[PDB]
RNA sequence: AAAAUAAAGUAUGAAUUAAUAUCAAAAUUUUAAUAAAAAUUAAAAAAUU
RNA sequence: UAUUUAAUUUUUAUAAUUAAUAAGAAAGAAGAAUAUAAUUUA
């Protein structure tokens, strides 16, 4: 999915489209025509602190 | 000059931790009641005279 | 020495006296009178299906210590004639 | 693949379970969740289930169906019909092999014309030397297995001690197997060489000409159980009289060893019938050979 | 390639055994525990006026109840709920002493039906402590009160019938009839023959014997005894979301979800339009997730009077 | 590798059994089914 | 033989108790350690040492005296007041000092423990003040001295014995 | 097939929502009436605190 | 620049400013022995404190662990601790040599042997 | 990277990384139902396992356990609330019926005790309830509903009166399924709370709870789920019953999206 | 890659090299240009080829 | 030549509870040397 630079860069641009939390990182999800699909660029779901700041 | 007060400080803070207290309280009001103690005392008293201390 | 080999340099004979302190249990179940191998309770639920649905089945093998030392105490019986002198099909 | 299903251990619930979920409650087993005798440590939101007729009808389906059915449900006996121990549980059985000799090379064909280079071992004498289970830890045991009985005079004086200790005649080599309780064999034990059945693969560590090797898929071809030989197809780099520790290659590839397709073993030891006398027995009635590759 | 520390698997295989929920090894520690147990606005109260029983529960003390209904008698905001809930808590005392607490029940009875001209709750209530009293005329006596009244005994006035029934030694076939009688009624409704669904109340009602029983779940007397629950992050729920114990300015607001009318979503269907879904919502650590709960002022007794009999130690109150 | 499993070898026992009769027996259940 | 198939026979007679005990004691086998040590200055490892590339695979972790020492201690270990020790109402009372002496001789601190050494000194005591109203002697006290000598020892001094021979 | 006690239709012959909360019987589980106990709630089925 | 590696003190409970008020001191030492030491005050303004002896203290240690051991007995370690809590209370001097030195030289009494070459209180010529 | 005894088991150890290393922890990591949360309450796995139950936590879990003393192998649970002797009949459930019939629904095998004779019913009930939300009433196995308001009782504002009087009007509009000639409304003199009161082919007849504070469409559901379980329970008694025009709980059909273009 | 020749050896005994403390193994960044310079974490036994 | 690796320190009855990717009386020839552990041999 296409990452937003952030929350507000973030549209509902379909009838179906849906805000979902993918673990504390906002993203949208589209159950028809998944193209339409956006995540909030973010942390990686597992990061440790030396490996991800 | 500065290892060797780290050491006196240690005792002495230790001789207050078996009474519930520490280094950080004890300084302060030996400060307050005009004892004059120097900490070197402090620690040949904690050692050699633990109902003084 | 590194920081693993010293701890278990330390730490597995250590291991080795707790499990003696775990074998003194049987042990006063002993001296006292009473002779028992404490029983391990049988587990119903070993066979499950996952979330990609397919069969899982997990496997308990109970040790009987009664049959171990039965085991190596006495022979076993003759071997049967059906094995030997026939061969195993590759 | 060379991997096995994956399942958590969260997700092994009643929602999930093949058969239906029993709890424990100790003295007996139920299909409801144990109700705390005290009651003020009920939680909230919480129902303390004395009886359902949604799971209690599957139970009750399910067992009469099985009764009703038994030659349809047989596997469904696995769950109720735990197999006790020993009577060789293909899992969990690992038996020991035995000490031997590379003692020369030879050729064979098979039904087709086919050469083989067969590598011949010599069995002199497999008795279980000792048993040691180490602090009585699970899956800890060995059994020891010495050869070739030697004079007195020839071990270096602590080698010797050892054997008087054991009470079993002074052998020129020992090696040790790991195995499974069930698999013991008394102290002293002679051990025949159809302990080995020609159909199996064999698991091989000998001295490479100057390290250890193992060859972990190794058939066995033919027994000689008069000379107590083995056939091997297969030239070893291996000096003549090499001493070779044998043992069943427990698992090829996902496979296991013994199965009632391929076959059983004959499980702690091989033992003689009473009434077999090898000294009455020639060479080639003693034969026995694989079926052909 | 030790492999007991790194395995031979790709991170891609690997992330799926990461867990994001994690459970046993905790994070929350015992310092913050009385914190956070400060910051909900809760107080501990000394042991006669309450505690938190095995179950972390909160349980008021009888003969603490009825002082609070004593004070509270006349309040505006007493409800005829209060009344009921005051006399359920009266019940071992009943069982226990039934001369000296019936009279208790009888205070709540007449104040009730002078502030009230009469209610379904009351009723329920005191037949059932006449059903522990083991006064069972007085149970006869009080349903036909019900009738008389142009009241509709309800499914649980037949329960209490079947209970007074059982314990007062009298029996079966008076309970039975009861239950018959109840379901002609309108009241019970039973899917399962009567026969096989009377044994099922019976064999529920045998494992509630009563308080002075010696086989029972009501004839259980011990408490864990706590001014304070040892798990304050403890749930009733799934996620950390649905924990047992809420601030009291949230229990405020969720009883006033209830208790005003449904026009968004079902009440009393099962459907329940907004599934629950624990696992859709954030995940993710908040700052007193790190820092510990928020600092409130610790909730203080201004001005109480000296505690005579300290030296003394409070008796179980079950009397 | 220097345990003594595997330095020890067996040479010095080989009478005990007659590799040379076991070759020429083959030999013979070699002409008898015809390879 | 004393543990597994024949558990009653140390019960039975106290004198191959401390018999056994004493043997025990004599080789020191709760310090292993000092088996392979040629010189007090450099104490050797060789028991308690072992590395997974395989050293020390023979001279490892021998449980040696484990199922007989805490076996022997649980036959003594019986605390409840429902029923005595057997063999502690059975034994001499030369006896129960000499296998006293056994259990602070076998540790390789040299003290006996706390259960074991309670149990004992308390069945002493019961039996001093039973038998000095009765047929005594000279020797009946040297029994008791060095009784109170492996009391000092093992550094519980008993203030009973000692403010009764003094 | 694949498929667990739960969830089978009859012996003749998921990830997306891990958690459940019991069923209790269709014709128990409408309308369900308050029985008042000693504060717990009795059913001819199930117990619970309230 | 090298990291420091002096020892450092334990972090002290936090102050919930009640002590910045005068008269308040932000040492809290109430302790078991506490009333025993009794303050006056001389005329130097100096004070002068009133306190039992190191024995004195040492004894009501002992007094308190014979009267916690009293119930499940005495246990190795707290016969060790109260037979030095004895003697530290009579010392008298100072003690140079280890405590396991007389155990060690004394170990004869204990593990008996057979009796040829049986070691007594008197050996020579016997 | 393995040594010492290996089982004969094909893939045991391999989901930890091939190796047996560590092995003597009770304890390990743990989601929620994995093992040391024992103690721990959950709503799903107080009611879903048994607290003996919990293995070890994440990727290292119990393909292969081997302990040692005697099996305790204790009898399985015999089923309440039965006779012995009895006769149940048999029923035979399969995929080849689709969920349109009520006989999925139901026990698999039927006693006579299971079996209510208060009502007709020759065969027993069934216990699992299909969910849906129904937006309208339509008339489904029901022949009558009445509706009896005493126009007496009056208020202003937001009131069950207006809850009621909302499932008439919802009944009577033009987009309600419900045939309107059966629908019946009734002013009552004497202060009556207002009911609703459906009867249905059998002559039973089913009064929703109105409750303090109810809304328009609870009444809606709460007569629809109980018109289900009155269709199943008129089943039991034999009644042979047409099939709905609406299906309320679409089995037939999937989720459609509309286009792109 | 087979064949021929030469390496533990007793004896003789040089030469290049040499600022060094019993040594300096592994990683990370920094510092005026490899940095065996720093700091931190760490984990280099002895002899012989 | 220093570090670094690889091998060895000359039969260890036995191997792996962990790290990382293992060691019993001594040197001539390991052979009495022409592959037998003596091919009878004065
Ligand atoms: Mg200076
Ligand atoms: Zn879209």
């Amino acid at each position: 999915p296409q990452m937003v630079m952030s929350r507000d860069e973030l549209k509902l641009r379909c009838e179906y489209c849906r805000f979902e939390w993918i673990h504390d990182t906002l993203c949208v999800r589209c159950p028809a025509q998944p193209s339409h699909d956006q995540r909030e660029m973010w942390l990686h779901s597992t990061w440790m602190w030396g490996k991800q700041q | 000059a500065h290892w060797e007060r780290a050491i006196v400080r240690k005792n002495v803070d230790s001789a207050a931790r078996e009474h519930g207290t520490g280094w950080q309280h004890l300084r302060n009001e030996l400060g307050r009641q005009n004892v004059m103690l120097l900490p070197r005392s402090q620690q040949l008293l904690a050692q050699y005279e633990p109902l003084a201390f | 020495d590194s920081f693993k080999e010293h701890y278990h340099r330390v730490h597995l004979p250590r291991r080795l006296a707790l499990q003696r302190y775990a074998r003194q249990q049987s042990l006063r179940n002993a001296a006292k009178g009473n002779v028992k191998a404490e029983e391990v309770p049988y587990k119903y639920n070993r066979w499950w299906v996952n979330e990609e649905h397919e069969f899982v089945h997990q496997y308990a093998f109970v040790e009987d210590p009664e049959v171990t030392k039965a085991k190596r105490e006495t022979l076993p019986p003759v071997t049967r004639e059906n094995i030997w002198k026939e061969p195993q099909q590759t | 693949r060379c991997y096995p299903s994956l399942m958590r251990e969260k997700d092994r619930d009643m929602y999930h379970c093949y058969y239906p979920y029993l709890f424990d409650h100790g003295d007996k087993m139920s299909l409801y969740p144990k109700i705390p005798e005290n009651p003020r440590e009920w939680q909230p939101e919480q129902l303390q289930t004395t009886y359902d007729a949604i799971r209690e009808d599957k139970y009750d389906a399910f067992i009469r169906l099985r009764e009703k059915f038994p030659e349809l449900y047989q596997d469904t006996r696995a769950w109720d019909n735990p197999p006790p121990f020993g009577e060789f549980n293909m899992f969990y059985s690992v038996r020991f092999g035995m000490v031997g000799v590379k003692a020369f090379t030879c050729k064979d064909y098979d039904e087709l014309g086919n050469q083989f280079d067969c590598t011949a071992f010599w069995f002199p004498d497999n008795q279980v030397v000792k048993h040691s289970t180490r602090n009585g830890e699970v899956g800890t045991d060995k059994v020891y297995v010495g050869a070739m009985n030697v004079p007195v005079e020839f071990h270096k004086p602590h080698v010797a001690a050892f054997y008087k200790a054991a009470g079993v005649p002074v052998k020129h080599v020992c090696a040790g197997f790991p195995i499974t309780p069930d698999a013991y064999a008394p102290v002293g034990t002679k051990l025949d060489v159809r302990h080995f059945k020609p159909g199996q693969e064999v698991t091989i560590t000998f001295q490479n000409t100057a390290a250890a090797e193992t060859y972990q898929g190794v058939p066995v071809w033919r027994i000689d159980y008069k000379n107590s030989l083995i056939y091997l197809p297969t030239l070893l780099d291996a000096d003549v009289g090499t001493y070779v520790r044998f043992s069943d290659t427990i698992n090829t590839k996902g496979l296991t060893l013994w199965n009632e397709h391929r076959g059983l073993p004959a499980f702690p030891t091989f033992i003689p019938p009473e009434d077999e006398d090898l000294s009455k027995l020639a060479t080639d009635e003693c034969q026995l050979k694989s079926p052909p590759l | 390639k030790n492999l007991a520390w790194r395995p031979k698997m790709s991170e891609r295989t690997l992330e799926q055994f990461v867990p994001l929920h994690l459970a046993f090894p905790r994070r929350h520690p015992n310092s913050w525990q009385e914190r956070q147990f400060h910051l909900l606005g809760y107080v501990k109260w000394p042991k006669e006026i309450g505690f938190y029983n095995a179950g972390d529960n909160f349980e008021l003390t009888p003969q603490a109840a009825y002082r609070i209904y004593k004070q509270n008698c006349d309040e505006t905001f007493w409800t005829r709920l209060h009344n009921e809930k005051t006399i359920i808590h009266l019940l071992p005392l009943v069982e226990q002493d039934p001369g000296t607490n019936m009279v208790l029940v009888d205070d709540i009875f007449r104040h009730h039906l002078k502030r009230f001209g009469a209610d379904h709750y009351i009723y329920n209530a005191v037949m059932q402590a006449a059903a522990f009293a083991k006064d069972f005329p007085r149970c006869e006596q009080l349903l036909a009160e019900m009738r008389g009244l142009g009241l509709e005994p309800n499914a649980q006035s037949y329960v209490n019938m079947m209970l007074g029934a059982r314990l007062t030694g009298k029996p079966r076939d008076q309970a039975e009839a009861f239950f018959r009688e109840g379901i002609k009624t309108g009241a019970i409704s039973a899917v399962m023959r009567l026969d096989t669904e009377f044994q099922m109340w019976m064999n529920q009602l045998e494992r509630l014997g009563s308080f002075k029983a010696k086989v029972g779940y009501l004839s259980v007397n011990e408490e864990g005894a706590s001014p304070m629950p040892r798990d304050m992050w403890a749930l009733w729920g799934w996620h950390r979301t649905e924990a047992k114990f809420i601030s009291r300015k949230q229990m405020i607001s969720e009883q006033v979800q209830n208790r005003v009318r449904s026009g968004k979503e079902l009440v009393g269907t099962v459907y329940q339009k907004a599934r629950r879904q624990p696992w859709a919502k954030y995940n993710g650590m908040f700052p007193y997730d790190y820092n510990g709960p928020a600092r409130r002022p610790a909730a203080s007794f201004v001005d109480a009077p000296t505690p005579t009999h300290n030296a003394e130690v409070c008796g179980t109150a079950y009397a | 590798t220097n345990r003594h499993f595997f330095v020890a070898r067996a040479n010095a026992f080989f009478s005990r059994l007659p590799i040379a009769r076991v070759q020429r027996s083959l030999a013979m259940e070699a002409v008898r089914e015809g390879r | 033989a004393l543990v597994r198939e024949q558990p009653w026979r140390l019960s039975a007679s106290p004198a191959l108790f401390i018999q056994v005990l004493q043997f025990m004691a004599l080789i020191k086998v709760f310090e292993p350690n000092k088996w392979f040590t040629f010189s007090d200055h450099a104490p050797s490892n060789r028991a308690d040492y072992r590395h997974a590339i395989g050293v020390n695979h023979s001279t490892a972790f021998w449980g040696t005296g484990e199922e007989l020492y805490d076996f022997m201690v649980e036959l003594l270990r019986v605390e409840d007041d429902g029923r005595i020790p057997t063999m502690l109402d059975l034994c001499t009372r030369e006896q129960m000092v000499d296998l006293l002496s056994g259990f602070c001789g076998v540790m390789p601190c040299g003290k006996a423990v706390g259960d074991v050494f309670k149990t004992i000194t308390d069945a002493f005591l019961r039996r001093v003040r039973n038998d000095i109203s009765g047929p005594w002697s000279a020797h009946d006290w040297a029994i008791v001295e060095r009784m109170y000598l492996v009391t000092v020892l093992c550094d519980a001094g008993n203030n009973e014995i000692l403010q009764l021979l003094l | 097939e694949a498929i667990s006690h739960a969830r089978r239709v009859s012996w003749a012959p998921f990830a997306q929502e891990p958690y459940f909360e019991e069923e209790i019987e269709a014709h128990r589980k409408h309308h369900r009436p308050d029985v008042y106990i000693y504060k717990y709630n009795v059913s001819p089925t199930h117990f619970s605190l309230r | 620049p090298k990291k420091d590696r002096r020892f450092r003190v334990q972090p002290l409970p936090s102050l919930h400013a009640n002590s910045l008020a005068d008269d308040t001191p932000l040492v809290t030492t109430t302790r078991t022995l506490s009333p025993n030491f009794r303050a006056f005050a001389l005329q130097d303004g100096g004070v002068f404190f009133t306190h039992p002896s190191h024995e004195q203290v040492m004894r009501v240690g002992q007094n308190i662990l014979a009267e916690e051991t009293k119930a499940t007995g005495m246990t190795s370690m707290d016969t060790y601790v109260n037979s030095r809590i004895q003697s530290i209370i009579a010392e008298n001097t100072v003690e140079n040599v280890a405590l396991s030195h007389w155990r060690r030289r004394h170990m004869w009494n204990l593990v008996r042997t057979h009796g040829k070459l049986q070691r007594h209180w008197g050996v020579s010529d016997a | 990277n393995l040594k010492g005894l290996v089982y004969p088991l094909p893939y045991y150890a391999m989901w930890r990384g091939n190796h047996n290393k560590y092995t003597y922890n009770k304890s390990t990591v743990c989601l929620w139902g994995e093992g040391d949360t024992r103690s721990m309450y959950h709503q799903h796995y107080a009611h879903a396992k048994c607290p003996t139950d919990y293995g070890r936590g994440g990727r290292e879990f119990e393909y292969l356990t081997v302990k040692r003393g005697k099996m305790l192998q204790k009898p399985l649970p015999r089923v309440q609330y039965v006779a012995e002797g009895s006769k149940p009949v048999w029923l035979f459930k399969s995929w080849h019926t689709p969920l349109s019939s009520p006989s999925m629904w139901e026990r698999e095998v039927q006693y006579a005790e299971h079996t209510p004779e208060h009502i007709g019913a020759k065969r027993p009930l069934a216990v699992v309830a299909p969910r849906t939300m129904h937006r309208y009433l339509f008339l489904m196995h029901m022949e009558k509903v009445t509706i009896t308001v005493s126009p007496l009782l009056f208020g202003y504002g937001h009131t069950i009166q207006k809850a009621v009087l909302d499932f008439y009007r919802r009944a009577i509009s033009a987009r309600s399924p419900f045939p309107k000639d059966k629908v019946f409304l009734f002013y009552a003199i004497d202060h009556i709370t207002p009911r609703i009161e459906v009867t249905w082919l059998d002559g039973t007849s089913y009064v929703p709870p109105v409750l303090e504070g109810a809304s328009s469409q609870d009444l809606i559901q709460m007569v629809m789920e109980e018109a289900w379980l009155a269709a199943d329970r008129m089943a039991a008694e034999g009644r042979v019953l047409n099939p709905l025009a609406i299906d309320d709980y679409k089995w037939d059909q999937l989720v459609v999206f509309k286009k792109v273009r």
